[PDB]
RNA sequence: CGCGACCUCAGAUCAGACGUGGCGACCCGCUGAAUUUAAGCAUAUUAGUCAGCGGAGGAAAAGAAACUAACCAGGAUUCCCUCAGUAACGGCGAGUGAACAGGGAAGAGCCCAGCGCCGAAUCCCCGCCCCGCGGGGCGCGGGACAUGUGGCGUACGGAAG
RNA sequence: CCACCGGCCCGUCUCGCCCGCCGCGCCGGGGAGGUGGAGCACGAGCGCACGUGUUAGGACCCGAAAGAUGGUGAACUAUG
RNA sequence: UGUAGAAUAAGUGGGAGGCCCGGGCCGCCGGUGAAAUACCACUACUCUGAUCGUUUUUUCACUGACCCGGUGAGGCGGGGG
């Protein structure tokens, strides 16, 4: 989770949700977290 | 990293680019530019871009055409007031290699007849094959109207071996929606030609002549 | 009574063995506004409720006469722990090595001293 | 009330409050013995809603057993047989090792019984289980007739007959398309009937 | 330094109670070949069986859907006839081999963790009476379990106020 | 009943034009030939029993050198 | 930095005007080659330069997991004499 905030801050989601989809079970369940991660990353750097 | 190819982004860019730094007015008509910076080609084996695009609009002078041959299509060519210059002079083009690029360069689009086309790469050949505007073969007898009328608004896609090609796609003097719908004619053949999306532009360019640069939005 | 806002002060205690069966409470008490006081001896909780074992204590409800007492013991509890969280919350407790190898490292220490001055 | 917050602080168990308490148990429990008798559960609502309802009878055991697919006992690696089975090296041994821990614990204690199991600590070679034992002949137990199901003398020795949470999802029974292995009871008992050649008087 | 409180613990010919060993025809959990077949033989087959080990009762196991289906839908488990020698597996060879629909036999559903409400309203042990036999069960005082969670109300068909 | 021709259904192939309209379409239906089929072309099965033959089963009877599983032996002999 | 061109031509494409205060400079023309600049945009390698970082490799180092020895676990490390 916290390396994949910083891949997901910077670098591309692709490469991101294909670090996600090698991480847990399948592409649904790579989805949710991935959408999860986005916003619980943009609640914190954008809460300001 | 973001890009679409969306109507009113399009044209929000060329009202931005015509009012950069005021309206950077000088006493000439400016013209308009596009930029194409292209991903993910390799044409080092196979993917060169060629082909002819016809802007629907107006592409800013009414070309200098020559045509080279001899027959009633050289009638209609002295009818249109065409530039047309015969077989004697053709072998007088033969004796100095500086005087094809005097007709080369006055004169930008090439049409030639079918029977001079055995006989236009040995007088004017150092020039037009190697600069790029080797001539168009035409048929022996044609209505010289509607082929002059295509040529006056057809522009070359020419991407070569490099990664970008910029072409004009008109004037500042006409009207905005003219100039949005060249640059549609523009991106068309880009989605006709690519197989899988629009992604191959991350970023287009939109200018003026010598106006500020706009990223497509 | 923490989560529906019942409690007046929460007394904690320290010597929890499990202590997943604690450490929702300094935060979630601290998000309720319930001010919590960390208090040394599970045992010393026992012999007030009759028991061996006791781990938690609640006030709610107050008398008379205690209501002062109460107040004034609250206000030092969160001039301690609630304001001080956000302070507590990022120390990295412990990390302390064995004094043999802190003694060799500073006797090189005063090595070092020799070698420069 | 707070036991929803110990599962949930519980079930999160890779983040970095819990994994220390997870690296201090599994030393912990490596540096003691390998079977003995924790006075109270390290996991009380997970041990809780397997049926430790904390009174008197109710016997927590720690037991620690060894990882890893089984090798087969033939000496040299002389199977003796054809090239299907030369494969000394790899089997993986069917049963879980929750439930080799099930065994080793009521087998130890056999005047016990076996409730049920669950997971407390991993390093490296050892894992930890903790087993919920149910005690037969107390009066708390043989008494409040919620409970005298276990006293009824048909469950001696549960974890070897594989009744439990792991012995139920080691022999692989539920329902439906995914189950037609065992059609009914056990692989045996459908073998059983599939195999069976049957003839009536009439035929 | 002493004392006290727990928490981890040991000891005892401590008070009381329990497990071991057998028979194994049927059942349950694991382990597990090879003859043979294929005209040879390596996968296959013999078979997840003989042998081995650990358990259990008069039955055991299974069981109230993380189901079957795809249309006018059925409805825990078990057993029989059909499905069917079929779909399928297989040096696609020898061979292997189901299941839901259908009709019968039997008919049965439930509880707890969680959640919250009730002042621990709960249980065990000891001691005195209580009572009537063939023989043991309710009530009254003091020692414990237990607040790291007894009991009542409560279960996904909704439940509580 | 035999032999042949003609007919019909299904799969494919070839050549062709027409019709239908719960919706006008890379939609259906159709025609004429030559072919593959365990077909139709007024149905003959099903159940029982007996006989013969073939196959799987210890299978007409007896027969091996082998292999696997699990155990019992160092009282003769071998060597500490 | 093959050759020619005043000029190390990376490339495309617009292109007769651009820059600035009646005017000058650059470009056009001439001329090169096969491809020519002004003004304008992108696409590249060849190196330099800084860190929210990033990772692994390497370098040493500490000990608390783990391992190795010895004891009837007998004086260990600091500080005082
Ligand atoms: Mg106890
Ligand atoms: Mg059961
Ligand atoms: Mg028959
Ligand atoms: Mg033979
Ligand atoms: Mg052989
Ligand atoms: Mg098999
Ligand atoms: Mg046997
Ligand atoms: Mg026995
Ligand atoms: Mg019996
Ligand atoms: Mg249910
Ligand atoms: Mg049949
Ligand atoms: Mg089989
Ligand atoms: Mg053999
Ligand atoms: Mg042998
Ligand atoms: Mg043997
Ligand atoms: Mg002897």
């Amino acid at each position: 989770e916290r390396r994949a905030m910083e891949l997901l801050k910077v670098s591309k989601d692709k490469r991101a949700l294909k670090f996600i989809k090698k991480r847990v079970g399948t592409h649904i369940r790579a989805k949710r977290k991935r959408e999860e991660l986005s916003n619980v990353l943009a609640a914190m750097r954008k809460a300001a | 990293m973001s890009s679409k190819v969306s109507r009113d982004t399009l044209y929000e860019a060329v009202r931005e680019v015509l009012h950069g730094n005021q309206r950077k007015r000088r006493k000439f008509l400016e013209t308009v530019e596009l930029q194409i910076s292209l991903k993910n080609y390799d044409p080092q084996k196979d993917k060169r871009f060629s082909g002819t695009v016809r802007l629907k609009s107006t592409p800013r002078p009414k070309f200098s055409v020559c045509v080279l041959g001899d027959q009633q299509h050289c009638d209609e060519a002295k009818a249109v007031d065409i530039p047309h210059m015969d077989i004697e002079a053709l072998k007088k083009l033969n004796k100095n290699k500086k005087l094809v690029k005097k007709l080369a360069k006055k004169y930008d689009a090439f049409l030639a007849s079918e029977s001079l086309i055995k006989q236009i790469p040995r007088i004017l050949g150092p020039g037009l094959n190697k600069a790029g505007k080797f001539p168009s073969l035409l048929t022996h007898n044609e209505n010289m109207v509607a082929k002059v009328d295509e040529v006056k608004s057809t522009i070359k896609f020419q991407m070569k071996k490099v990664l970008c090609l910029a072409v004009a796609v008109g004037h500042v003097k006409m009207t905005d929606d003219e100039l949005v719908y060249n640059i549609h004619l523009a991106v068309n053949f880009l989605v006709s030609l690519l197989k899988k999306n629009w992604q191959n532009v991350r970023a287009l360019y939109i200018k003026s002549t010598m106006g500020k640069p706009q990223r497509l939005y | 009574l923490v989560e529906n806002k019942k409690a007046q002060l929460v007394v904690i205690a320290h010597d929890v063995d499990p202590i997943e069966l604690v450490v929702f409470l300094p935060a979630l008490c601290r998000k309720m506004g319930v001010p919590y006081c960390i208090i040394k001896g599970k045992a010393r909780l026992g012999r007030l409720v009759h028991r061996k074992t006791c781990t938690t204590v609640a006030f709610t409800q107050v008398n008379s006469e205690d209501k002062g007492a109460l107040a004034k013991l609250v206000e030092a509890i969160r001039t301690n722990y609630n304001d001080r969280y956000d302070e507590i919350r990022r120390h990295w407790g412990g990390n302390v090595l064995g004094p043999k190898s802190v003694a060799r490292i500073a006797k090189l220490e005063k090595a070092k001293a020799k070698e420069l001055a | 009330g707070a036991y929803k917050y110990i599962q949930e602080l519980w079930r999160k168990k890779q983040s970095d409050v819990m994994r220390f308490l997870l690296r201090v148990r599994c030393w912990q429990y490596r540096q003691l013995s390998a079977l003995h008798r924790a006075p109270r559960p390290t996991r009380p609502d997970k041990a809780r809603r397997l049926g430790y309802k904390a009174k008197q009878g109710y016997v927590i055991y720690r037991i620690r057993v060894r990882r890893g697919g089984r090798k087969r006992p033939v000496p040299k690696g002389a199977t003796y047989g054809k090239p299907v089975h030369h494969g000394v090296n790899q089997l993986k041994f069917a049963r879980s090792l929750q439930s080799v821990a099930e065994e080793r614990a009521g087998r130890h204690c056999g005047a016990l019984r076996v409730l049920n199991s669950y997971w407390v600590g991993e390093d490296s070679t050892y894992k930890f289980f903790e087993v919920i034992l149910i005690d037969p002949f107390h009066k708390a137990i043989r008494r409040n007739p919620d409970t005298q199901w276990i006293t009824k003398p048909v469950h001696k020795h549960r974890e070897m007959r594989g009744l439990t949470s792991a012995g139920r999802k080691s022999r692989g029974l539920g329902k439906g398309h995914k189950f037609h292995h065992t059609i009914g009871g056990s692989r045996r008992a459908a073998w059983r009937r599939r195999n069976t050649l049957q003839l009536h008087r009439y035929r």
